[PDB]
């Protein structure tokens, strides 16, 4: 009778779960729509009611063991509700872990980096990123990058090391090996026949996928490097890794901002129609109503009246404060809304479709039981939205729609500029996500000793991504926590998978629509057959294995970069011609190693005295001239070392940082000052 | 004609302004301007003298109470909240009169005289602008009538359509010889 009582329990849960979800989701909507302390309170109270409900239900859920449940939807709903999570931790550890998590978030969030030479000018994280995206000054970019690592990274280090242990203990209490599996378990599912996927091959799939897209990334790397070398002359070698601070961002996760230095055909204009949309008198509603027309011509769902009446499609000028970050909302009771501040721009034209597409998916699985009302997994949600966005980005759509001139034609130079920009967005970030989780998993698993965390971080990064540290680091730093997602406990691998699924879905849909030619030129408008296949899959929600959902639309139960490589095939060939045999990179070189000296052997105090003597020697060398530089032991930088065997070093000016004094100059500075280096 | 209502105890607000159409009458403008004083006579495509001479097919007069200091907010070309969400003037037919009415003429000054400051609606935050010669919609007024005098923007639901309205008073800016605005258009 376990099956029967489990059924009644879940039906009861699902009914009130939907009613409470509505109250909480609506209060949150109203707060963000109209910002004020009164609404913040209503939101917080509604969320507190939800948590008390969910928590009490998760206690009763333990009375319905999975062992005697033969129904797949009862089994899945109980698995979702029954998880203990942080609750198997004792009160001391639960409280400490929450405190650590909150502290890590705070250090990242309000971290600041000041100008080392002119310290009245200091920037917050958003100020630093603006500088980091726009400046072309090697020096400025370096103190921003390096500053963040010492101001934020080192303060996070002592928290991460306790954090890793507590997260692993939590995972063990949930029957996992460590926290790696706790996260990897989000892909685990047990169906019938071949629809059975282990959390333990996620590692197998990402390594396989990574290797197949390696050739494309290597071609992109060589091209970007060759072009970037003319922006930062004699800072970047012909063959090797790129300096981290020159990648166009604080973390180097996207090569999006290097595009302006790397454009294939710089004199040619790209395609957009912002001027045309203004000329044709477009506005918010038109933009969203056109997006609906698109979803209807594909064959999916039209929008409800509540959307047109209840949403926020434009930025208000009423006096109300709002947050304009675009989000698709599902408030329950089939109430679907979009909150966005739309204006007549290409960016909002395409974003409006992205948010609309999330709703189309939200509607499809609305029919599912409350706990199963989500996509097949973390990656499917965005992967679908991206495909539906690519469908309208293409000029094929824009021309057919009557926005582009009918004399508009697609050049084979414009094709290259487009594909590269996409590659810098996709191909360039795939290795970042892959490397981060590769390392992160090893850290939680326990394969990398605490004392080797930074050593493996940078060694592994040069091997996989091809990025090298401008300056060497000790184990006092923890650059991984420098990123939001690490500091705030978020899974990152979803960024890898959504991309791979995106192209698997797009290619299958194009074939269904009977598209001929390159995939980047594919359109699914006026293709009901492609529409119908997509709908069948979206409607599944979480009721079936994600490999089942993948099999229906892409005809396989595994992820492949097969379709990604085809999307970018014309770019791969173009890059090959441009790169020749410069393809790939070495991980032997670093920006500071060329001018380094080697010391053969040792206490930390002896290293200090050595550095002090080197700084002295540099002072003497310059003192003979009419230039005085206040070198101290701190200005002597030490490279990766082998304890009691050897180490390497270089010295920089205390007032520049970016400079390295040439080996030869340092070497005879030391020889000149060979005498009087004794003690006692 | 019959102008005993123009100079009556009830002095209408901007949110809910009053008007009359006068037909089959022998106009007597020279008395209207003798009964009450006029500070300003501002009129396009017509003159003070022209309106006093000759008969016309129809005379229309609109009026409301309104402080002199705010006279620029009724100006043509103005994008003020007063003109946009309440009283747009008809410029398709040729006169704004600023007239102080003596307390000896039974005109009162009572109630929280007000105008609409904002009236958006739908997911477009689209504004509900009054057409020239028209009046603020019933939905804008109904919401505004239940708003605080401090101008807070409050949400209302009228027939399934959401509205965000606010109201602001000018009940304090009065004098015994209260300043009123009359608008005359002549066909
Ligand atoms: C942005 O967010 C704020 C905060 O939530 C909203 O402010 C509330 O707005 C609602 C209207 O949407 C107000 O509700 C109304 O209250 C009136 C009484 O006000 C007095 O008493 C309250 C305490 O209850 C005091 O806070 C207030 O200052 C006054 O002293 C009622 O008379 C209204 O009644 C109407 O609706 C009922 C519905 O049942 C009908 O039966 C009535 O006949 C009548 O039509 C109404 O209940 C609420 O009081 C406001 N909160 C606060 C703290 O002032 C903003 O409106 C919101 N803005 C937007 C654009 O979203
Ligand atoms: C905004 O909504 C109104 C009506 O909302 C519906 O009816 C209400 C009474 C309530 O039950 C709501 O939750 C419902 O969503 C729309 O007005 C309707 O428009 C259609 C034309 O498409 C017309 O045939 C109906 O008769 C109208 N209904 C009413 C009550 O007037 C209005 O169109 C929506 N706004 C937009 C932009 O779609
Ligand atoms: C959540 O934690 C509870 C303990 O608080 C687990 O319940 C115990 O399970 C063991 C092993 O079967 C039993 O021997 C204990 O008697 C149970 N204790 C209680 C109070 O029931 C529960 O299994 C955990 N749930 C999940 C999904 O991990
Ligand atoms: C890439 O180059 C474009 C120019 O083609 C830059 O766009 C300009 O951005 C500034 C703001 O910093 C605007 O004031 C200009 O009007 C924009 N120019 C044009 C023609 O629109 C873009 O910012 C550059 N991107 C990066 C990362 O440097
Ligand atoms: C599983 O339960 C659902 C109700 O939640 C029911 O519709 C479905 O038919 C059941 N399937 C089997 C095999 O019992
Ligand atoms: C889809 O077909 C319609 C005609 O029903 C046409 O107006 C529209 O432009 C077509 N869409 C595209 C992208 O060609
Ligand atoms: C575009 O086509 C022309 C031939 O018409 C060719 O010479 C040129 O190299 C091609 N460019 C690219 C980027 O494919
Ligand atoms: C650092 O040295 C370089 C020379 O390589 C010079 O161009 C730059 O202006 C110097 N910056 C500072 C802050 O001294
Ligand atoms: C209003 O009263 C004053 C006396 O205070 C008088 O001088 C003035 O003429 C009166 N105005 C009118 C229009 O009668």
């Amino acid at each position: 009778t376990t099956e029967e009582e489990a059924r009644d329990f879940l039906d009861k849960f699902n009914s009130e779960a939907e009613n409470l979800s509505h109250e909480s989701a609506l209060a949150s909507w109203d707060y963000n729509t109209n910002i004020t302390d009164e609404n913040a309170q209503k939101m917080n109270e509604a969320d507190s009611k939800w948590s008390d409900f969910y928590k009490e239900q998760s206690k009763r859920a333990q009375a319905f063991p999975l062992q005697e449940i033969q129904n797949l939807t009862i089994k899945l709903q109980l698995q979702i509700l029954q998880q203990n999570g942080s609750s198997v931790l004792t009160a001391e550890k639960s409280k400490r872990l929450s405190t650590i998590l909150t502290t890590m978030s705070t250090i990242y969030s309000t971290g600041k980096v000041c100008n080392p030479n002119n310290p009245q000018q200091c920037f917050t994280l958003s100020g630093l990123e603006d500088i980091m995206e726009k400046s072309k000054d090697y020096h400025q970019r370096l103190w921003v990058w390096e500053g963040w690592r010492s101001e934020v990274g080192k303060q996070l280090r002592p928290l991460y090391e306790e954090y890793v242990v507590l997260k692993n203990e939590m995972a063990r209490g949930n029957n996992y090996e460590d926290y790696g599996d706790y996260w990897r378990g989000d892909y685990e599912t047990e169906g019938e026949d071949g629809y059975n996927y282990s959390r333990n091959q996620l590692m197998e799939d990402v390594d396989r996928i990574f290797l197949e897209i390696k050739p494309l990334y290597e071609q992109l790397h060589a091209y970007v490097r060759a072009k970037l070398m003319n922006a930062y002359p004699s800072r970047i070698s012909p063959t090797g890794c790129l300096p981290a601070h020159l990648l166009g961002d604080m973390w180097g996760r996207f090569w999006t901002n290097l595009y302006n230095l790397t454009v294939p055909f710089e004199q040619k204009q790209n395609i957009d129609v912002t001027e045309t949309m203004k000329k044709q008198s477009w506005d918010a509603e038109k933009i969203f109503k056109e997006a609906e027309k698109f979803y209807l011509s594909v064959g999916l769902y039209s929008m409800t009246q509540g959307f047109w009446n209840n949403s926020m499609l434009t930025e208000p000028s009423d006096g109300r404060q709002v947050v304009c970050h675009p989000t698709a909302w599902d408030l329950g009771e089939d109430d679907f809304r979009i909150k966005m501040c739309t204006k007549v721009t290409m960016d909002d034209f395409l974003t409006a479709h992205h948010e609309m597409g999330h709703i189309q998916y939200d509607m499809a699985y609305a029919k599912q039981p409350y706990l199963l009302r989500n996509g097949a997994n973390e990656g499917f949600h965005e992967a679908v939205g991206e495909v539906m966005s690519l469908s309208v980005a293409t000029p094929k759509h824009l021309k057919g729609m009557g926005l582009l001139p009918s004399d508009f034609s697609e050049d084979n130079e414009t094709e290259i500029n487009f594909l590269l920009k996409q590659a810098l967005n996709i191909v360039g970030t795939l290795p970042f996500t892959y490397m981060l989780e590769k390392w992160r998993w090893m850290v939680f698993e326990g394969k990398i000793p605490k004392e080797q965390w930074m050593e493996k971080w940078w060694e592994m990064k040069r091997e996989i991504v091809g990025v090298v540290e401008p300056l060497p680091h000790d184990e006092t730093y923890c650059d991984p926590a420098s990123l939001f997602h690490v500091a705030n406990d978020y899974s990152f691998i979803r960024y890898f998978t959504r991309t791979i699924l995106e192209f698997q879905f797009q290619e299958a849909l194009c074939k269904i629509a009977k598209h001929e030619g390159p995939l980047h030129k594919c359109d699914i408008s006026n293709s009901t057959e492609a529409g119908k296949k997509l709908k069948d899959m979206l409607e599944l929600g979480k009721s079936k294995p994600w490999t089942y959902a993948l099999n229906q639309i892409a005809r396989t139960k595994e992820m492949d970069a097969k379709p990604l490589l085809n999307y970018f095939e014309p770019l791969f060939s173009w890059l090959k011609k441009q790169n020749g045999n410069s393809v790939g990179w070495s991980a032997d070189w670093s920006p500071y190693s060329e001018q380094s000296l080697k010391v053969r052997i040792w206490n930390d105090n002896e290293m200090y005295l050595f550095r002090s003597s080197v700084a002295y020697a540099m002072r003497v060398y310059f003192s003979k001239m009419n230039k005085t530089i206040p070198f101290t032991a701190e200005d002597v930088r030490v490279s990766d070392e082998k304890k009691r065997v050897s180490f390497k070093f270089f010295v920089t000016s205390p007032t520049n940082i970016s400079d390295i004094i040439p080996r030869s100059e340092v070497e005879d500075a030391i020889r000149m000052s060979r005498s009087r280096i004794n003690d006692a | 004609c019959n102008f005993t209502e123009l100079f009556r105890e009830r002095a209408p607000t901007i949110m809910q302004y009053k008007r009359e159409v006068f037909t089959r009458c022998n106009y007597n403008l020279s008395l209207l301007l003798s009964l009450v004083q006029v500070d300003e006579f501002v009129c396009d495509k017509a003159t003070p003298e022209a309106l006093a001479t000759g008969c016309y097919s129809s005379l229309t007069v609109d009026w409301f109470a309104f402080p002199y200091a705010w006279k620029s907010y009724l100006a043509i070309g103005s994008a003020d909240r007063i003109v946009r969400f309440n009283y747009n003037q008809d410029y398709s037919n040729p006169c704004r009169i600023h007239s102080k009415v003596n307390s000896s003429i039974g005109i009162s000054y009572a109630g929280a005289y007000s105008y609409i400051t904002n009236c958006n609606y739908g997911a477009t935050n689209k504004d509900d602008v009054v057409k020239p010669g028209g009046r603020a919609s019933q939905q804008c007024i109904t919401g505004a009538l239940n708003s605080p005098t401090t101008g807070q923007l409050w949400a209302y639901n009228f027939g399934g359509v959401p509205y965000r309205v606010s109201r602001l008073t000018y009940t304090d800016h009065l004098s015994d010889p209260l300043d009123m605005v009359y608008v005359i258009t002549v066909k």
